[PDB]
């Protein structure tokens, strides 16, 4: 089962922007990354963003 | 002491302190040395903060709305510890006491480090429904049988005085297990071609005898004596004789023109053995046969079926060839209570009824 | 603290409601405990006595029902226990009374009070008749008769899905009983002539019927009789008792079981020579 | 008293306990002790304050709540005097009379002597599992049963109220003694060479009948009229009548020939007797069974069988020979209570 | 089960200003830490305070 | 949930200066006793001034 952008960003914990999933997408803030089908991006189930990012 | 507070450890748990060389270490309460863990800051106090679950070190708990009654007492994860020298002694059969230790281990990452009279009946609750929520139903009911069983033994060694397991409820499971027709059985058996030679031999061994895919890789050629096959359970202990001139028309297959080709073909001391000669394991035939499911293309509603399941199919099949009576001696069950719900079909088959 | 009887009764309700069972069902139990509401005072449940729920419980066994006081004295047991897993209380006092014991007093139906209660139904609509009738050849509950299509005949078959259990079977449109004088095929055929609709059993403008109606005007039928019984006169759900009955004698007993949709087992028995 | 009122005992919380380094520590009112409650000034007198009041109920019309007061009992050992003596008066068996009082004595000397109303649950597992763990399963399920009847016909006396031995669990053992064969019953009888002649009978009259070495060794020749064999069994006291016509052809025996052996060879009274030609007890009979065992060398999987097995053997052979409700029929079974062949049925 | 900062707050002993919230975040003062998931922290169903002195 | 010391102390019949009320705290005069936040006491809505000798 693999969720869409909007289906993926419409179960976190706060929904946010459709432009804003996108830009995690690029920023590889998404673990693990989705998957190119057609036009849109297919998110895992189990997918959470995460900080990769140690300061 | 000679260092009660400091500005090092100013940003520091309890435990867990900071040397000249910028590195931390933690401390150990059983003899008052300690290990490097750590070059950061916010690593090493976020490392030595959930070994600190258990400042009792000050703090108390409670949760909205509840009563009091406690005073003073020990541990309790070190009870999972005793429970287990206990267990042990009870004389049990070596994989019985295997599947109690994967739940006690499955408490031990559930609840946490408590007391016993500590672990409200809510706090059971809380994780025994986090299994649910999983799907996981048929798991729940079986830690919280353990868990019952382990506070049981307790309160008979002065420690507990109730018993809060017994106060919430076990998870009801509804079996989602498919069973498997006759029409299936030959369109396993046809993709079963792929695989070995032994797989397609005990599988129909393992419905025209309708035993258990354990026993039946137990069966030995010295066990057959006039005629007989002398078949002896593991998990009931029940002894039964087996004819060799049994025979399902529902799938053409011969008893003894079964148990002929396994002496050719497979040749060995155990009538089912691999191309090596030698007996497999239990998880190994099952296994296989698995293969032989996917690779076929089928679809069904739920949990596909399995190589136990051909002892279900054999059961139904003997039914209407024979007799009832007849397939329930030869499963090597008794009773009056599985003969009907081993009969079922679970919501796949219409109870067709005709003028009889 | 945040306790009291009826504040944990809203919050049980709920906890119901996520069970996952059956509309009617829950129902059921909601009627239970509204009953409990204007029952019992609203107070801690650690102050609730056990003699206060048996006051309760024996005022409505006195009244003569019996068996509403052993689901309610059930339901009302569960809310304590599911209370205690919460932490609210220690203990179910309610676990120390007892059920009393009720005893049905349904009356059955005999072959000759159908036959008067059917010529009886002259004054009733066209629909009765063919529903005694059906009822009776099939054997199946009012539930599911109300929701039989044209379309769940298959090839001579009665493919139909019990909404109580969720048993299903095939009943053949073959059958028919020796002792009343009735045919399943003639009956289906008197259906599609008379009534005709989408499903068996419709109402005189051609739509489907509640299943509450069914049984409604068969008991208009039953006092119009003027035939008299032993405790409570039978209802429509004596159809399918007296189905089976007839049939156990006409073809056999394997086959009663298996009209009406039961899978396991569970008056005058006669002593062979051996 | 020595004390009375001081410093850091004007915060206020009973039982206080401030030490020299500033550190609370909560007295016990039952030993004296104390503990190290904590290092603060406003939280140790809280978690003091709360112990000197008890607290439970919340808002009512002047509650209860009951947890002191106490007084008038007896002692285990005493209590345990004459706890006998009303078994005594019981009626029963003399024996089983003496193996009750050996469990007794177990727990004389397995159990301290204080108040009956202050034996711990604890206690009494710490004493049973003592048993368990020295192999000694079956005797911890004797000592806990008794002991368990010791304390209900105390409360019903009016000493103790509440029975502590009914919260603990009965262990569950498994038998050990093996079984006998009919082969492994051949080379006894032949290593039985050494030992007297009345051994042979013995053996075999054990298991042509199956009777209990208790009721054989009071067989009389009295209790045989013209075809049969009158035998009060002792046990349970079933009264069965043995024709003296049958005979196992596993072991090449006939009853007829033993009993006749028995009237030449020994001479007396009783079928089994001495070199003396008189009675013999119980444990004489089955003592020297055990002599051929060790001498025949023959090793089994745990304990070796006994003369009692002879009975179960003489069941087991029967039940081959001709059937099963005869079998029943001879050990003196009343009611019901390896591999069947499954034919096409 | 997760929640925000302000919601957070609002399920406290006593809620004070999102400015105070945050510094206990920064701080490490609560058991677990909230790990900020974008630009907002997402506390923990049991994320309670610590408080920690010298 | 709970109420400032201000809050408690408006509510009262005789509302005494900040310092007597804060006294009351120190000599346990009020129970259910008030639990100390940060820099403030915030007492309990049934809290009362319990007078004893």
């Amino acid at each position: 089962m693999y969720l869409t952008l909007q289906e993926w960003n419409a179960r976190q914990r706060r929904p946010r922007s459709l432009e804003t999933v996108r830009r995690w997408v690029r920023e590889s803030r998404i673990f693990p990354p989705p998957v190119k089908d057609g036009r849109e991006y297919l998110f895992h189930e189990s997918a959470v963003k995460v900080d990769l990012n140690r300061p | 002491m000679g260092r009660r507070r400091s500005h090092e450890r100013r940003d520091l748990p309890p435990n867990l302190y900071i040397r000249n060389n910028g590195y931390y270490c933690y401390r150990d309460p059983r003899t008052g040395k300690e290990f490097g863990l750590g070059r950061d800051r916010r690593i090493a106090i976020t490392e030595a903060i959930q070994a600190n679950i258990e400042l009792f070190s000050g703090h108390k708990h409670k949760p909205l709305t509840a009563r009091i009654n406690s005073d003073n007492s020990v541990t309790l994860h070190s009870w999972l510890d005793r429970y287990e020298k206990i267990l042990a002694s009870r004389g049990i059969k070596q994989k019985t006491l295997i599947n109690y230790m994967s739940k006690i281990k499955a408490i031990r990452r559930g609840l946490p480090d408590a007391p016993l009279e500590d672990i409200t009946t809510k706090e059971i609750a809380a994780m025994l429904n986090g299994y649910i929520d999983e799907g996981k139903a048929a798991s729940a009911k079986l830690i919280r049988s353990t868990l019952s069983d382990a506070f049981r033994e307790a309160i008979a060694e002065g420690h507990i005085t109730t018993n809060h397991v017994a106060a919430t409820r076990a998870a009801k499971s509804e079996v989602r297990r498919s069973r498997l027709t006759a029409d299936e059985y030959l369109k396993i058996y046809q993709a079963a071609e792929s695989s070995p030679c032994w797989l397609r031999l005990a599988m129909e061994l393992a419905v025209v005898t309708g035993q258990r895919v354990g026993d039946l890789c137990e069966m030995k050629w010295s066990d057959i004596v006039d005629g007989y096959l002398y078949v002896e359970q593991s998990k009931t202990g029940v002894k039964i004789a087996i004819p060799t001139a049994l025979h399902i028309d529902a799938l053409g297959i011969s008893m003894k023109e079964t148990l002929d080709k396994c002496k050719e073909i497979l040749g060995g001391e155990t009538i089912i053995a691999s191309t090596r000669r030698e007996p497999l394991s239990s998880g190994t035939v099952s296994r296989y046969f698995m293969r032989a499911r996917k690779a076929s293309g089928l679809s069904f509603e739920g949990d596909p079926p399995t190589f136990h399941e051909l002892r279900s199919l054999s059961a139904r099949l003997y039914e209407k060839q024979i007799s009832d009576k007849f397939a329930q001696h030869l499963l090597g069950h008794k009773s009056d209570t599985m003969a009907s719900q081993y009969r079922d079909d679970r919501g796949r088959e219409w109870d067709k009824i005709e003028i009889k």
